[PDB]
């Protein structure tokens, strides 16, 4: 639920 | 599985972290010198949110890292991005002296980190860090050796790492010998830049301090992700 763990995917 | 940054080149090593390096950002075109926490804070609140899409991206980019695990990758850089927020802030600085370079448009000096309780410490500690790194000739290949250096060093007590570590070893030495250095001279200078951040690591403890207070206060507004990274360090 962290939006560095979209980020560090994207 | 074996890591492919381990196979590379001393120079290869060189290459790749060059080539990752993220661009320098300019803040806003208003040509008003910030002189008030509101003013300042807002400034560098942008230019940090922005920086930070692009340093998890140069993270990627580093030798070694993207063989960590997801959930590795998340803490290092939690553990890590306002040292390399400042150490990159400190060497944008160096041609500066008394300067702090945030921006190619946004030039702070030390008298406007007085308009924040508890910034001109934090400044007079920048300042004498990008001084160091300028009597000592900072090269652009050093640079980009010890960010990566912090990026898998900060978080990594919270064996690949390690290896990665020691290669980016030699290739900090490799780049002083390809300068001439002696051989004295190489592991002096190696001691030197390492020791550097320690006091990197401690501009960023305090800062992080300083940033849980303003976020406490509430007025300048913060990015859920910059309020994430923030509350990664509890
Ligand atoms: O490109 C950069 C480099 C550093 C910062 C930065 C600071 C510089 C001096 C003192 C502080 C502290 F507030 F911690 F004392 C700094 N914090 N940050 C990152 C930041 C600033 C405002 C809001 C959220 C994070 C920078 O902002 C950009």
């Amino acid at each position: 639920h962290k939006i560095l763990h979209r980020l560090l995917q994207d | 599985k074996n890591s492919l940054a381990l196979s590379l080149t001393a120079d290869q090593m060189v290459s790749a972290l060059l080539d990752a390096e993220p661009p320098i950002l300019y803040s806003e075109y208003d040509p008003t010198r910030p002189f008030s926490e509101a003013s300042m804070m807002g400034l560098l609140t942008n230019l940090a949110d922005r920086e930070l899409v692009h340093m998890i991206n140069w993270a990627k980019r580093v030798p070694g890292f993207v063989d960590l695990t997801l959930h590795d990758q998340v803490h290092l850089l939690e553990c890590a991005w306002l040292e390399i927020l400042m150490i990159g802030l400190v060497w944008r600085s160096m041609e500066h002296p008394g300067k702090l370079l945030f921006a190619p448009n946004l030039l702070l000096d030390r008298n406007q980190g007085k308009c924040v309780e508890g910034m001109v410490e934090i400044f007079d500690m920048l300042l004498a860090t990008s001084s160091r790194f300028r009597m000592m000739n900072l090269q652009g290949e050093e640079f980009v050796c010890l960010k990566s250096i912090i990026l898998l060093n900060s978080g990594v007590y919270t064996d690949h790492i390690h290896r990665v570590l020691d290669k980016i070893t030699d290739t900090l030495i490799h780049l002083m010998a390809k300068a001439g250095l002696t051989l004295q001279q190489q592991h002096q200078r190696l001691a030197q830049l390492l020791l550097i951040l320690s006091h990197i690591r401690h501009m960023s403890n305090k800062g992080m301090e300083h940033l849980y207070s303003m976020k406490c206060k509430n007025v300048v507004p913060l990015s859920d992700l910059l309020l994430e990274m923030l509350d990664a360090h509890r």
